[PDB]
C-alpha cells in the first residue's frame, strides 16, 4: 500500500504534553512488523480510531484496497495492544487517544510513501 | 543507564583525548556531553551524538550510535583539563553519567612535607591543632597518618587537598590533628608520617612540644 | 544570549523549605522545559524535576513528597521549592533550559542546553561566627609558612597574602567542615601577612607570619 507526498496547532505540542512521558503511538507498535507492512499497519490504527475526522477520512478512504498476503496476525496482534490500552484508560484512552491524532498522521505519512 | 569510562584520564596537553559512554539500551543517536571545570556550572558540549554546541570549537567532536558513544579532543588545551559527562533523554535515577575527569599528566613528584605545632596563641584559647603538609606531589594518592608519643590517632584530624595546579600539574594536601590543650600538654612527640609512591619509603616530620 | 540567573538564600537551618527562583532573561519560556538540577559535594549532577509551558511538572521520584516547581511566564520566571530540608540537600543548585523534540523512532532528545551559575545551599544548624586567624610559622631546602583560618560560620573566606602582592606558591586549602559545625582553611606559601577577610561576621584580619 501507498499514498503520497501531495496527502494548525503545528508540533508545538510538546508545550501542553510531557514529550517525555508514554504515547500511545510509539516504536513498539512496530515491533516484528516489516518495512513493506508498516503502511498496512497504519492503516488499522486508522480505521480503529476513526472507527471507535475529513483530513482521515480522506487517507483512509484511499486504504481499502490497502492489504498484505498471508497471515497478518503479526499486525493485528500490534494494533489490538493499542486498542486494549485506549480502552483500559477509559475516559483517559478515549482523551490521549484523541490527543495524540497527530502522531497518527506523522506515523501515517512516513509509512505510507 | 549511562557508564563512561575511564573514571580518570591522565593525558598531556596538546595530546589527544578519547572519552567513552556506554548506554544500556539503544539512546538512537540523542546522547549529549557536557563539561564542568572546577567552581562552574556544567556546559552543553555536544548533541545528538556529534553537534557542537553553541560557542564550542572545533577540536571538540563526537560520535557513535545505538549504545556505543565518543567523545574526541584533538588536541587537549589547559583549559580542557575539566570533569565530562554523558545525558541521554531523561533517564532516571541517574540522568548524568559517573563522569570521567581529564587530568595533566606528569612524571611522579614526592611532596615535601612540613609540619607545624599549635600556634601560642591558639593554646591559651584552649585548642592545639597540629598542622601537616603535603606540598607539590603527584600524582594525588597519598596517605597521612598521625602518631601522639607514637600512638596511631584515629577520628581526630581531617584532610583537605588542592585542585591539580595549572603550572606545574601537581597537588597538595593539609592534615590537621585537633586535641584539646590540656590533652596535648600530656605529651610530647607529634609526628605525621606520609607514604607517597614518589617517596623511597615512608617519611615522618615530627617535633616535640 | 539567554541567560538564567538563580537567587536564593545560601543557608537554611534544617527543617526550613528551601526557595528558589530562576529569571530567564533574553530569550522565552516557550518551546523549552524548565529544570531544576542540584550537584551535592563530590557527586554528578543530579535532575530534581522540570516544568513545562504549559504548567505540567515531572519530579525526581527520590523528592516527590517534598518538591515542588512552579513558573511565573509574564515575569520569565520559574521556582523551585523542597520542604523539610536536612543536611543530605546541601549542594549547588542549578536552574537548567531544556531543549526538548521529537527525534529517532517516534522518540525524542532532551538536552540541558543553557545554565545558571549555581547557588550554594547549605542547612546547617550553625550560628554566625567569624574566624580565629593562628599563624603556621621535605623536598626543596625550602621552607613553608602559612595562616590557619579556624571556627568560621557561614563560608566563604577569602585569603590573599601581603595585600595580594605575593600569589606564588600559595597554597589556600579547600574548606573543612568539623565535627562542631564549624569551618575550617589554612592557607600556604613554601615579611609575611595573610589578609583574611569574612564579609558575614565583618571580620578583617591582618595576621603576620613571623618564624
Amino acid at each position: 500500500c501507498r499514498l503520497d507526498k501531495s496527502n494548525m496547532l503545528a508540533k508545538e505540542a510538546w508545550n501542553w504534553d510531557d514529550i517525555t512521558d508514554v504515547r500511545l503511538i510509539g516504536e513498539k507498535l512496530f515491533h516484528g512488523v516489516s518495512m513493506s507492512e508498516r503502511c498496512y499497519l497504519m492503516k488499522q490504527v486508522l480505521n480503529f480510531t476513526l472507527e471507535e475526522v475529513p483530513f482521515l477520512a480522506r487517507l483512509s478512504n484511499r486504504l481499502s484496497t490497502c492489504h498484505i498476503e498471508g497471515d497478518d496476525l503479526h499486525i493485528q496482534r500490534n494494533v489490538q495492544k493499542l486498542k486494549d490500552t485506549v480502552k483500559k484508560l477509559g475516559e483517559s484512552g478515549e482523551i490521549k487517544a484523541i490527543g495524540e491524532l497527530d502522531l497518527l498522521f506523522m506515523s501515517l505519512r512516513n509509512a505510507c510513501i | 543507564e549511562l557508564t563512561q569510562s575511564p573514571a580518570t584520564l591522565s593525558l598531556s596537553p596538546g595530546e589527544r583525548a578519547t572519552l567513552s559512554c556506554r548506554a544500556s539500551q539503544s539512546v538512537g543517536r540523542n546522547l549529549g556531553w557536557y563539561q564542568q571545570k572546577p567552581g562552574q556550572a556544567p556546559r552543553l558540549l555536544i548533541y545528538d551524538a556529534s553537534n557542537r554546541a553553541t560557542g564550542i570549537p572545533a577540536r571538540f567532536s563526537g560520535s557513535g550510535s545505538g549504545t556505543d558513544f565518543t567523545l574526541t579532543i584533538s588536541s587537549l588545551e589547559p583549559e580542557d583539563f575539566a570533569v565530562y559527562y554523558c545525558q541521554a533523554r531523561l533517564l532516571l535515577p541517574q540522568t548524568f553519567g559517573q563522569g570521567t575527569k581529564v587530568e595533566i599528566k606528569r612524571t611522579v613528584a614526592a611532596p615535601s612535607v612540613f609540619i607545624f605545632p599549635p600556634s601560642d596563641e591558639q593554646l591559651k584559647s584552649g585548642t592545639a591543632s597540629v598542622v601537616c603538609l603535603l606540598n607539590n606531589f603527584y600524582p594525588r594518592e597519598a596517605k597521612v597518618q598521625w602518631k601522639v608519643d607514637n600512638a596511631l590517632q584515629s577520628g581526630n584530624s581531617q584532610e583537605s587537598v588542592t585542585e591539580q595546579d595549572s603550572k606545574d600539574s601537581t597537588y597538595s594536601l593539609s592534615s590537621t590533628l585537633t586535641l584539646s590543650k590540656a590533652d596535648y600538654e600530656k605529651h610530647k612527640v607529634y609526628a605525621c608520617e606520609v607514604t607517597h609512591q614518589g617517596l623511597s619509603s615512608p617519611v615522618t616530620k615530627s617535633f616535640n612540644r | 544570549e539567554v541567560q538564567l540567573l538563580e537567587s536564593g538564600p545560601g543557608l537554611l537551618k534544617p527543617s526550613e523549605t528551601l526557595s528558589l527562583t530562576c529569571t530567564v532573561s533574553g530569550g522565552s519560556m516557550i518551546n523549552y522545559y524548565w529544570s531544576w538540577i542540584r550537584q551535592p559535594p563530590g557527586e554528578r549532577p543530579q535532575w530534581l524535576g522540570h516544568i513545562i509551558y504549559g504548567g505540567t511538572t515531572k519530579y525526581n521520584p527520590s523528592l516527590e513528597s517534598r518538591i515542588t516547581i512552579s513558573r511565573d511566564i509574564s515575569k520569565n520566571q520559574f521556582s523551585l521549592r523542597l520542604n523539610s530540608v536536612t543536611a543530605a540537600d546541601t549542594a549547588i543548585y542549578y536552574c537548567a533550559r531544556v531543549a526538548i523534540g521529537v527525534s529517532g523512532f517516534l522518540n525524542y532528545y532532551y538536552y540541558m542546553d543553557v545554565w545558571g551559575s549555581g547557588t550554594a545551599v547549605t542547612v546547617s544548624s550553625a550560628s554566625t561566627k567569624g574566624p580565629s586567624v593562628f599563624p603556621l610559622a621535605t623536598s626543596g631546602g625550602t621552607a613553608a609558612l602559612g595562616c590557619l583560618v579556624k571556627d568560621y560560620f557561614p563560608e566563604p573566606v577569602t585569603v590573599s597574602w601581603n595585600s595580594g602582592a605575593l600569589t606564588s606558591g600559595v597554597h589556600t586549602f579547600p574548606a573543612v567542615l568539623q565535627s562542631s559545625g564549624l569551618y575550617s582553611l589554612s592557607s600556604v606559601v613554601t615579611t609575611y601577612i595573610c589578609n583574611v577577610n569574612h564579609k558575614p561576621s565583618n571580620t578583617k584580619v591582618d595576621k603576620k607570619v613571623e618564624p
